[PDB]
């Protein structure tokens, strides 16, 4: 299987965004 | 024997055309930033109702890739003999498979045995989040390594990561903004920050400068200047080379020169010595932590704060500072002797397995057609074997002496990191000058 | 076809073996002492070989 | 022994040394690269410290 | 995936014709000339033989070549007799007849024949003191076959050096020598008298 | 951690950091020519275009940065001077204010960082990537070179080169809006009418066939510039003299492309068209308009009534003192002082004259096959009648072009080129005996053959030495 | 059992985002590649041949006209393939110097593929037209093209004799 580099970069960026979103949503649910 | 696994493991396609230099530099500069962002992000699940590579999505980090590379280099040295493309493809597939397996196992053992949230206290549906985060980080790292190795990058991923980590540690030790309140007013860990603060907010300027230079507790200015001087000296020394004349025999007339630098097999002996001392220190520490009630184990290594002392590992331990050296003269003597001998012999041994032996270079020049431009029928092998081994055995001792002197003078960070960063950036500059601009 | 299946089974056995040995720090405490004793014996054999090499070098020097 | 030091000194005296111009050029290039990498890493870490502290709560 | 062009067949003539409007004058005249050439090829093929398939270019019908050689021999005899008018007239007639060779047949034979005929007609025009016509005929001849046509280069250079423009003659003889022997010696002698 | 805000350490930190980052940034804000006494018409326009060609501020990029840095430094030193009056154990803190860790601005700074990382970085990266992939090595849009590549033909020289060159891409940005409709009619009428049939044989058809008004306007302007037509309006002249330089750059690119093909006629035509563009004479006209005061009226009378050749500068200057009675009587011709200045500026033109062009190999005498043999060509520079050469005359274009020299060699049997040219722009100082070298690997054979070399010079028209050299291989 | 499906949902949404982004990028790249303009101007003889076939299917045109149309189309195609074979080497040699972007190379590759497919289709149609009439059509086409361009060059060089005669009469 072959993929493009920009796909990998967007995947890594979305992974970082998913981690930070998990953190912030856990902090939000904690306050409630 | 790994034929069925080839279509499973994904990869990135090879560059269709010859990538230019600007786009390659952009790829490198974006990959390094992505790696740093990955290494400076907190993990999830660490909060359980009661950060430097501890929860930074890099617990496994680069260790599986480099471990697989080392073990496969050792296997290849022990013997993939034929140099066809199929052997290279099988080697790369085995590399990637072993890497993913080792990364998954490391993540699982790290999340299960401890050092993080406990399974009983946390639960049975939370640790899997940690496992998935870690394996995703490992897969992204092993895929960006191949993205930089396939040709889109200028060097290797692991070397670039080590260089940027060393330079980051140096710059952080330089301009640290964190304070430490050990009494008598807080102080800045950063060198220049403290040199400014103590100079400005204290009435006794002279004593302030005197204690700011020779602090010896936090990174100070004098050792920073020593690091800068060692950097300049090694940069000036890297450029040595013995240009030996050579004229071709097939296409008559064309001249040239064959360079043989003083740092032959660059930064290889220091890396081998560092690995050896790290392994022996780990073995001695693990043995003393359990079987301390013994005689030969006590003679091998005794540890007390964290720092080895009164043992073989004590002699193996590098000197801390100038005073820590001059207090024990014979210790410094034996350490200098061991370091020089080990570096020299490591260079002289690695020069054979690396394939740069005088016989191999002579055969390569004979096959390529290059012939010595001697006075009257000079044999290339004679002068080559007269020059090369001396150069290697001297460069080994020289780089060992430089590393030990940098460690004794108290340079910022260990000398191995300085030498590695210097030689990596020098190789980058060399290839950039080889290519256009 | 049968040789391909045999090779695939051999590869599966190899990968399950390596996946098991990498998880060795999670031993069930049944065979940990025997492995430690085997490692100690191997270390003793290596030390004896190194001592023999050092003795041979010192003898050849004289 | 002592012949090794003599051979090393002979090899050094026979080796050619870089001049001032090429040394200055290579030093400038290496310093630029090193400072760029260090500044990138340092600003990344210093930016992520407060964000990390606010996220981890 | 084809652009539709409404046509109209002409009965009793089988010559296609573009219908009333490509809605563009450029495209209109382009397709008009194209249909003209297509009808020309159709006429040629229908005059070929009841089997409309074109024969392969391996064999060559020698009747046309024999007619060309006969006409050339008679014209050469008439020119050597002393007259030049009917000589160049029959030269042009043979040139037209050789140009009447269809296209599907090989091109080397027709090229060589036109080269020879144009060189002969240029020599005849030079005998007639027709310098520009002789020069352009020599240029056409050397354009047909540039290799081994030393007589063509020599006649062209002679026409040039006769009618002026010495630099043109210089460049002509330079290219001749570059391509290049009695012909080479004659070219060198002509260049020396420039 | 505990971000300290009582002892006020973050002022010191930000002060030293901003000072270190703004101290070096302050420094961001802190050959000969030939002698002539001629001034062409519309000198103001061409001089204005020349001055507009080069411009660089390089101040707005760092002025805001340095001023905000010094403002931060001033505010922080004010805070220090104000707060210093008020300014058995192990803890670590950070020198940053307490407002960041406060729950009020937490979500705000988090959203700011998220928006930054998600917007500012990828957008600027893509913009930089596209900007880098836009241009090519020869300083031209890749689309322009790609479009001009297709228009290449097997054998084209002179006329069709201009047509194949007019299909550039800079004209799209240059003639945007109603600029095409403003001029097209007048410029096309003028070019189609006033030009003779000799300077335009069949290119009128190609000029009429094209429909894109931008390309047609560009081609009409190009043909108006290459003939010194001086079409009557004060607005189109600047666009004309700009299309001149655009065509020069496109001609460089097309020369590179034709050399990439490999041929003799396309290259020998591209060099001539570069000479004609940089000299502003029509390709094929008499190369006597290089002199400053000469007009078509006087060149139609100095070289006779009409002839298929053209009197070059050498043959003209080598004439006896008869040309005075031919073109200085001045019924509609030049005057005495004008003619004197014309000769004075003609007596200072470069004209290479080779005298020895022989091969040689380094190390031995007889050159062996498949070896590196370097050819030496040494000739003195004589005007008709590392040292920098004087700039080109070039009185009809904004930029000043350093006269280069393209030296190469080919053969006539196969009709292709053998070795790519080796250009240079300097000599080693009538005058003394200069020297020029060039090296290439001879083909591996045993039979010796002949070559022809070309001393084709750009920036001038009428200086072309063609000498043949015979190679030798013995072994 | 939600504490286990929450990470399962995380994996599901992650792999779904991966899949949808891969599909979107692949579709966008395919659309951008298909947006490349054709290499050479639209073929004309193929249009005439297809319109003739359509007219024949509508009604009664003699097939000899169709054979002539196919011959002309083959001549056009052989000229096109000669041109592309001449240009391929120059394009490959120039691509390394960087004076030509990659879009031109992509257009050239697509044009080469389309030309190969078209030449295969036309030779198959020719074989279907007449018994074993496959490989001779290209010999006929190359000979026709060469003779035609040679005749055109000859007529062009011949047509300019009047101006030369007038100039000679003027100078005389």
């Amino acid at each position: 299987l072959r993929v493009d580099p920009v796909v990998v970069l967007v995947l890594s960026l979305c992974f970082i965004f998913s981690v930070v979103g998990l953190h912030v949503i856990a902090k939000i649910t904690r306050k409630f | 024997l790994i034929k069925p696994f080839t279509p499973l493991l994904p990869e990135v396609a090879a560059p269709e055309t010859k990538v230019p230099f600007n786009q390659k530099l952009m790829w490198t500069g974006l990959t390094l930033l992505i790696f740093l962002v990955m290494s400076q992000m907190p993990l999830y699940g660490i909060v359980s109702s009661d950060a430097s590579n501890r929860g930074t999505l890099m617990e496994l980090g680069i260790t599986p890739i480099i471990s697989s590379g080392m073990v496969f280099q050792l296997l290849a040295g022990t013997h993939v003999n034929l140099d066809l493309k199929t052997d290279r493809e099988l080697y790369q597939t085995a590399q990637k498979l072993f890497a993913i397996i080792l990364s998954f196992g490391q993540a699982c053992v790290h999340v299960l045995t401890g050092l993080y949230g406990q399974p009983s206290d946390l639960g049975a549906g939370i640790c899997v989040l940690l496992i998935v985060q870690l394996v995703v980080a490992g897969l992204v790292v092993i895929l960006l390594d191949e993205l930089l190795q396939k040709g889109y990058g200028l060097g290797s991923g692991i070397s670039l990561f080590i260089a940027t980590n060393i330079c980051e540690s140096i710059v952080w030790k330089a301009f640290s903004p964190t304070t430490i309140n050990t009494g008598r007013g807080p102080e800045f860990e950063g060198a220049i920050i403290a040199l400014f603060h103590l100079l400005l907010t204290w009435p006794d300027k002279q004593r302030a400068l005197r204690e700011a230079f020779y602090r010896q507790s936090l990174p100070n200015i004098m050792n920073l200047l020593a690091t800068l001087l060692v950097f300049a000296a090694v940069i000036y020394l890297q450029g040595f080379r013995v240009e030996i004349p050579v004229k071709s025999a097939r296409q008559r007339g064309v001249r040239g020169s064959y360079p043989v630098r003083l740092f032959y097999t660059s930064n290889m002996p220091i890396m081998l010595q560092s690995a050896l001392c790290s392994n022996v220190f780990l073995i001695s520490q693990m043995l003393y932590s359990r079987f301390s009630d013994n005689l030969l184990v006590r003679l091998l290594g005794v540890w007390e704060p964290l720092h080895a002392a009164s043992g073989i590992a004590y002699y193996m331990s590098p000197p801390l500072n100038f005073k820590e050296a001059l207090l024990d003269p014979v210790h410094t003597v034996v350490y200098i002797t061991f370091m020089l001998v080990a570096c020299a012999l490591f260079s002289k041994t690695w020069i054979e397995v690396s394939g740069s032996s005088p016989r191999d270079v002579a055969k390569q020049l004979k096959d390529q057609g290059l012939v010595m431009a001697g006075h009257r029928e000079q044999s290339m092998y004679k002068e080559l074997k007269r020059v090369i081994p001396t150069a290697a055995a001297f460069g080994g001792a020289c780089i060992g002496a430089l590393s030990v002197a940098s460690d004794l003078l108290g340079a910022l960070g260990s000398g191995t990191g300085i030498l590695l960063a210097v030689t990596i950036i020098y190789g980058y500059f060399e290839m950039a000058a080889r290519e256009g601009d | 076809e049968g040789p391909q299946w045999k090779q695939k089974a051999l590869a599966a056995a190899f990968v399950i073996g390596i996946f098991a040995i990498v998880l060795f720090p999670l031993w069930p405490i049944m065979l940990r002492q025997g492995v430690w004793y085997l490692s100690v014996g191997m270390l003793g054999l290596l030390g004896l070989f190194f001592a023999l090499a050092i003795v041979r070098l010192i003898l050849f020097c004289v | 022994p002592r012949d090794f030091l003599k051979d090393g000194m002979q090899f050094i005296h026979k080796c050619q040394k870089p001049d001032r111009k090429e040394f200055k050029k290579v030093c400038q290039a290496v310093a630029i690269g090193f400072v760029a990498m260090g500044a990138i890493g340092y600003i990344v870490k210093l930016v992520h410290i407060p964000i990390n502290n606010i996220l981890v709560a | 995936t084809y652009t539709h062009y409404p046509l109209h067949l002409d009965p009793s003539s089988k010559a296609v014709s573009l219908a009333t409007t490509g809605q563009t004058p450029a495209q209109t005249e382009a397709v008009e000339a194209e249909l003209q050439q297509l009808n020309a090829l159709h006429r040629s093929l229908i005059s070929l033989d009841p089997p409309n398939v074109p024969p392969p270019p391996l064999p060559i019908n020698p009747k046309r070549s024999a007619q060309i050689t006969k006409l050339k021999e008679t014209a050469n005899t008439a020119y050597k007799r002393g007259n030049h008018g009917e000589a160049v007239r029959l030269y042009s007639y043979a040139i037209e007849m050789a140009a009447g060779r269809p296209g599907w047949e090989p091109v080397n034979l027709a090229r060589e024949e036109l080269s020879g005929l144009y060189a002969n007609r240029a020599q005849a025009h030079m005998a007639q003191q027709m310098w520009p016509e002789g020069w352009v005929d020599a240029k056409c001849s050397v354009e047909s076959k540039p290799v081994g046509n030393a007589k063509g280069w020599w006649r062209g250079g002679k026409c040039l050096v006769e009618m002026g423009r010495y630099d043109e003659a210089r460049a002509w003889i330079e290219q001749a020598l570059g391509i290049e022997s009695d012909g080479g010696k004659e070219l060198a002698a002509l260049l020396e008298e420039i | 951690y505990n971000y300290d805000e009582n002892g006020q350490f973050f002022p010191f930190f930000v002060l030293t950091l901003t000072g270190l980052v703004t101290l070096p940034l302050t420094y961001s804000l802190l050959a000969p020519r030939i002698k002539s006494d001629f001034k062409p018409q519309h000198d103001d326009i061409i001089q204005n275009q020349k001055r507009k060609r080069l411009r660089k501020e390089r101040r707005v990029k760092r002025a805001i940065a340095v001023v905000v840095g010094w403002a931060i430094i001033g505010y922080m030193v004010y805070l220090i001077i104000v707060t210093r009056r008020t300014a058995g154990s192990y803890s670590i803190g950070i020198a940053l204010p307490k407002l960041i860790i406060e729950e009020g601005s937490g979500k705000y700074v988090l959203m700011l960082y998220a928006s930054l990382l998600g917007i500012l970085l990828p957008y600027i990266v893509g913009r930089w990537w596209y900007g880098s992939q836009r241009y090519t090595r020869e300083k031209v849009l890749a689309a322009s070179a790609g479009n001009m590549f297709r228009e290449y033909e097997g054998t084209m020289i002179g006329g069709p080169i201009v047509n194949a060159l007019s299909t550039g891409e800079e004209y799209k940005e240059m003639l945007s809006g109603p600029k095409a409709e403003e001029g097209l009619a007048k410029v096309e009428k003028k070019v189609l009418a006033l030009d003779e049939k000799i300077l335009s044989a069949k290119d009128r058809e190609v000029l009429r066939k094209i429909d894109n008004p931008v390309r047609r306007k560009a081609l009409a302007l190009l043909w108006a510039y290459l003939n010194r037509i001086d079409l009557e309006d004060p607005v189109l002249n600047e666009e004309k003299y700009e299309a001149g330089s655009i065509a020069l750059s496109l001609t460089e690119s097309f020369t590179a492309i034709a050399l990439a093909f490999g041929n003799l006629i396309p290259i020998i035509g591209a060099y001539r068209i570069s000479q004609c563009i940089v000299q502003a004479i029509s390709p094929g006209s008499s190369p006597l308009l290089q002199l400053p005061y000469f007009t078509p009226k006087v060149v139609e009378s100095v070289e006779g009534a009409d002839v298929k050749t053209h009197l070059s500068v050498q043959k003209y200057l080598d004439m006896p003192e008869e040309r005075r009675r031919s073109l200085t009587v001045g019924p509609g011709l030049l005057t005495e002082d004008q003619y004197n200045s014309a000769i004075a500026v003609a007596k200072q033109l470069p004209l290479f004259a080779i005298s020895k062009a022989f091969f040689k190999v380094a190390g031995e005498r007889v050159v062996t096959p498949s070896s590196l043999v370097q050819l030496v060509i040494k000739g003195r520079i004589i005007p008709p009648g590392r040292v920098q050469p004087p700039l080109a005359h070039a009185p009809y274009l904004p930029r000043d072009h350093p006269p280069r020299w393209h030296i190469f060699l080919a053969d006539a049997k196969q009709g292709k080129i053998a070795v790519p040219p080796f250009t240079f722009t300097t000599f080693d100082k009538t005058f003394n005996m200069q020297t020029l070298r060039m090296q290439f690997q001879a083909p591996p054979q045993v039979g010796n053959f002949s070559f022809v070399l070309h001393m084709i010079s750009d920036s001038y028209m009428g200086f072309d030495v063609k000498q043949e050299i015979t190679l030798q291989v013995e072994d | 059992w939600l504490t286990l499906v929450v990470p399962f949902a995380y994996l599901g949404v992650l792999i779904g985002c991966l899949a949808t982004f891969s599909s979107l990028y692949r579709r966008r790249k395919a659309a951008k590649a298909a947006s490349l303009e054709p290499w050479f101007p639209p073929h004309l003889q193929r249009d005439i041949y297809h319109s003739l076939l359509h007219l024949d299917q509508q009604q009664r045109v003699p097939e000899t006209v169709l054979k002539a149309a196919l011959l002309r189309r083959a001549a056009e195609d052989i000229k096109r393939v000669m041109a592309i074979r001449e240009q391929k080497q120059a394009l490959a040699l120039l691509l390394q110097r960087g004076s030509v972007g990659d879009e031109l190379w992509q257009r050239f590759l697509r044009a080469e593929k389309e030309m190969e497919d078209e030449v295969r289709d036309v030779v198959a149609e020719a074989n279907s037209y007449a018994p074993n009439w496959g490989q001779v059509i290209f010999q006929s086409a190359r000979e026709m093209d060469a003779n035609a361009t040679y005749r055109a060059r000859m007529e062009e060089y011949q047509a300019t004799v009047a101006e030369e005669r007038a100039w000679w009469d003027k100078k005389r």
